[PDB]
């Protein structure tokens, strides 16, 4: 009956106040779910349904949360005020962050961002799990395009995880300190370890690390770049091995002396390049000057063109 | 549709229109445009000018929370004209109109 679960409701409620999630396993069967007969209003169905989620989420049981929460989404849809498509936003989020969708929750946190209607410190909040959704998102564009986009809000400078967002889309080195200050502030759920450890996160670094040292150096020893990306010379080498075979860099190993080759800037076109360099400095210092003295540049060019 | 079938590396990148600074109207359809694609660059181009510059501009639209409100704003981009040999020779062709080694 409505009033017998209702007296319960507040109870259960402040039991589990205690912040007991190991008792949330059991509260799902106390909540009056199906046994009423009668149809209940569509708000309070949703608002148990959405409820329903979170605690399904302490639970560890996204799999097939998914999917109940993708066929109440159609019927979410409507009889909404304001607050149920937060929820519902929210909850989705959470739910594809937790299934190991990064890049997919990172776009949702992002559009969560804007709206004006949830407070400003939830804004931050989705902000920061946007940004921490794309970098722990898997390789390729569609995901540098969510790096760019971020890299272009200035809300994100106030980020404590700002610091390797912008070294991850300028194609920087992340150091180690860096990365073990993101790890420590990462979640549990978010530090995903495939296999014999090795974590997802702790390659992907090595593998941008590398990447990244391609534009610095023309040439480096295997004794190097493991003091450089803190592995081992023999796990350089492979490495260096497996990311030139497949497509991922440019460059050649030598085993004799050891040492891996990037591009090499033949003479000629790079003779080339800085000229063009050289006289585009020209054109911009000449634009300062007769920006910052149109009256004497006005009588300069006029000294020499009608003379 | 169309132009995939001549040109298939090719990808939209953005919009272009003529007059002067960037004007509310501008603001309006860059929204329609941004519905298309993520990042789309606005390009302006001023028929009448009255300086000794080339008056092609480029913009990003950069978003923004202010007052209780998100604005979108335009931030300004620099160019560079980019090089290719036949390209040239046909631009300096054009821009002229009238021995081997003279």
């Amino acid at each position: 009956e409505e009033q017998v679960a209702s007296i319960r409701q507040h109870l259960a409620s402040i039991y589990e106040k205690e912040e007991d999630w190991r008792n949330a396993a059991q509260v799902l069967v106390g909540i009056p779910l199906e046994t009423g007969q009668k149809q209940y209003n569509v708000d309070y169905k949703l608002e148990t349904y959405l409820k329903i989620a979170r605690l399904y989420l302490e639970d560890d049981d996204p799999v097939q949360a998914e999917a109940y929460i993708n066929r109440a989404s159609l019927l979410q849809n409507e009889s909404t005020n304001e607050q149920l498509q937060i929820h519902y936003k929210v909850c989705y989020a959470r739910v594809l962050d937790y299934r190991r969708k990064f890049i997919e929750a990172a776009q949702r946190y992002n559009e969560l961002s804007y709206k004006t209607i949830v407070h400003e410190s939830e804004r931050l909040e989705a902000l920061k799990h946007a940004l921490h959704c794309t970098i722990l998102a898997s390789a390729g564009q569609q995901r540098s395009r969510m790096l760019a986009t971020l890299f272009k809000d200035e809300r994100c400078q106030q980020l404590a995880a700002y610091g390797i967002l912008e070294k991850m889309y300028l194609d920087r080195i992340i150091r180690g300190n860096q990365l073990q200050e993101f790890a420590a502030m990462l979640m549990p759920h978010q530090k995903a370890t495939t296999a014999d450890g090795s974590s997802i996160l702790d390659r992907a670094v090595i593998e941008h690390n590398l990447l990244s040292a391609s534009k610095l150096y023309n040439n480096i020893t295997f004794e190097e770049l493991g003091a450089l990306l803190e592995i081992p010379a023999a796990k350089a080498e492979k490495i260096a091995s497996q990311m030139i075979t497949e497509g991922r860099m440019n460059g050649f190993i030598d085993q004799i002396d050891g040492i891996v080759h990037f591009e090499t800037r033949e003479a000629l076109p790079t003779w080339d390049k800085q000229i063009q360099s050289l006289c585009f400095q020209v054109n911009n210092l000449l634009e300062k000057i007769s920006q910052t003295a149109p009256e004497w540049t006005a009588q300069a060019m006029e000294a020499q063109m009608a003379q | 549709e169309q132009f995939k079938q001549v040109f298939k590396e090719l990808e939209f990148l953005g919009w272009y229109t003529t007059g002067g600074p960037p004007d509310p109207s501008d603001i309006h359809v860059h929204k329609q445009v941004c519905e298309i694609i993520e990042s789309p660059l606005f390009l302006k181009l001023n028929p009448m000018t009255k300086h000794t510059d080339l008056p092609v501009s480029v913009f990003e639209s950069v978003i923004d929370i202010i007052n209780g409100e998100a604005t979108m704003l335009f931030a300004e981009l620099t160019y560079t004209l980019a090089t290719e040999e036949a390209e040239r020779i046909g631009v300096d062709h054009v821009a002229r109109m009238t021995s081997t080694v003279a």
